[PDB]
């Protein structure tokens, strides 16, 4: 949206999203800007800067964010899977077509879906079986117990 | 039930998108038993040669790795005379995000990048780790007498 | 240049012949979410090491690189 300047966010895998923002941008607007670039709802995102997690209803300058500042992106919050992972049902945007690397079928609206702290996406049934024997991510080899 | 569907989907993508210098497919009506061809790495002594491989899909696929073995005889520190390939991604570094075409291309990458320090056939390792010049000659003769 | 990723989606990359392989892996990290520790690049069956540049392999425009997880011959 051609913000007054730019900032970066880093996921657990080290992937870096560049955002255009103005110091007068609310944090819920920053989450949505990330939604338009990777497809993560603000519902799922949790942002961390300078040791504190950013609450929905404040501004970037309240947390005193600079130019070239870096945010950190983690997930908001057999049964240990549900303790480290975010389940939801997929919602298709509109390359923005995603597929489950385990069953190799594309992802559809209404399908029960899983997202790991590395910010990767799979079907719920497919990755729940794989995590029952490895606890790591099939795409980037990141443990779901990573914090 | 749970595994055959991926083998079906991998196969369709293999037909529409034939991999880079690698062909594979099932034998007869046995969807868990495939054959495969592999081309030579470009700089390695196996360059230009074609290598045949047997692959067996376990029932737990893709949650467990596929069993892959050479049938053409190849001279390599990590590949014995029985065609066995000890390769971490085929054992414990296995990921269900690896399709056969990407598993096969991983194997060709192993030919161009041997590892003598953790070997399978140590006799081949010592020859490599003392005079690669003589190793490359022998490996080139093996890939020319069996794979050309 | 092009890259066949683990999701099968061939993705375009804008690099010049002076770029090292570690540069290319980093660009893939930003568009894929896979650290350069776990990235193995392959062109014409051969692996590409982090030290040399794209021109050292004489990789020219519109070439297609492939991406697999990091291996370890054992
Ligand atoms: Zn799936
Ligand atoms: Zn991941």
């Amino acid at each position: 949206p051609l913000g007054s300047m730019q900032i970066f966010v880093k996921t657990l895998t080290g992937k870096t999203i560049t955002l255009e923002v103005e110091p007068s941008d609310t944090i819920e607007n920053v989450k949505a800007k990330i939604q338009d670039k990777e497809g993560i709802p603000p519902d799922q995102q949790r942002l961390i800067f300078a040791g504190k997690q950013l609450e929905d209803g404040r501004t970037l300058s309240d947390y005193n964010i600079q130019k070239e500042s870096t945010l950190h992106l983690v997930l908001r919050l057999q049964n240990t899977i549900e303790r480290f992972t975010f389940p939801h049902k997929y919602k298709k945007r509109r390359d923005t077509d995603e597929k489950c690397t385990i069953c190799l079928s594309m992802l559809e609206d209404g399908e029960d879906v899983r997202r790991l702290p590395c910010m990767h996406l799979f079907h719920q049934l497919c990755v729940d079986q794989w995590l029952a024997m490895s606890k790591k991510c099939p795409i980037c080899r990141v443990d779901i117990e990573t914090q | 039930s749970m595994a055959l569907k991926r083998i079906h989907k991998e196969l369709n993508d293999l037909a529409r998108d034939p991999p880079a210098q690698s062909r594979a497919g099932p034998v007869g009506d046995d969807m868990f038993h495939w054959q495969a061809t592999i081309m030579g790495p470009n700089d390695s002594p196996y360059q230009g040669g074609v290598f045949f491989l047997t692959i067996h899909f376990p029932t737990d696929y893709p949650f467990k790795p596929p069993k892959v073995a050479f049938t053409t005889r190849i001279y390599h520190p990590n590949i014995n005379s029985n065609g066995s390939i000890k390769l971490d991604i085929l054992r414990s570094q296995w990921s269900p995000a690896l399709t056969i075409s990407k598993v096969l291309l991983s194997i060709s990458s192993l030919l161009s990048d041997p590892n003598p320090d953790d070997p399978l056939v140590p006799e081949i390792a010592r020859i490599y780790k003392t005079d690669r010049e003589k190793y490359n000659r022998i490996a080139r003769e093996w890939t020319q007498k069996y794979a050309m | 240049i092009f890259v066949k990723t683990l999701t099968g989606k061939t993705i375009t990359l804008e690099v010049e012949p002076s770029d090292t392989i570690e540069n290319v892996k980093a660009k893939i990290q930003d568009k894929e979410g896979i650290p350069p520790d776990q990235q193995r690049l392959i062109f014409a069956g051969k692996q590409l090491e982090d030290g040399r540049t794209l021109s050292d392999y004489n990789i020219q425009k519109e070439s297609t690189l492939h991406l697999v997880l990091r291996l370890r011959g054992g």
